[PDB]
């Protein structure tokens, strides 16, 4: 419902969501879903898990 | 000005999108599962 949406918003009235009370294993966008920029700042990537 | 040791070359082919993942860290699909670099790296990474 993130991802793989509809139809985003505009900069200027950009959207906000709040997530809770769930499991954040990614590796289930693997199969679909081709990044090509990704940047964590304050904690490193290897540690997400 | 240098001279080197032990000199290894390897080579594959990837998609563009997945360049910025050959990096000492850098998790993600070809990192976790098809090639990695370790954390104590010497070397040149080389893309075309
Ligand atoms: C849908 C909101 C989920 C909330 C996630 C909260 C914390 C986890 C932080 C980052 C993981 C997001 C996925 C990283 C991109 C996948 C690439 C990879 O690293 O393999
Ligand atoms: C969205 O639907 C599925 C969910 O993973 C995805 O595989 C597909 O590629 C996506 N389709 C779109 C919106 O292009």
């Amino acid at each position: 419902e993130v991802f793989n949406a509809t139809r985003f918003a505009s900069v200027y009235a950009w959207n906000r969501k709040r997530i809770s009370n769930c499991v954040a294993d990614y590796s289930v966008l693997y199969n679909s879903a081709s990044f090509s920029t990704f940047k964590c700042y304050g904690v490193s990537p290897t540690k997400l898990n | 000005d240098l001279c080197f040791t032990n000199v290894y070359a390897d080579s594959f082919v990837i998609r563009g999108d997945e360049v910025r993942q050959i990096a000492p860290g850098q998790t993600g699909k070809i990192a976790d599962y098809n090639y990695k670099l370790p954390d104590d790296f010497t070397g040149c990474v080389i893309a075309w």
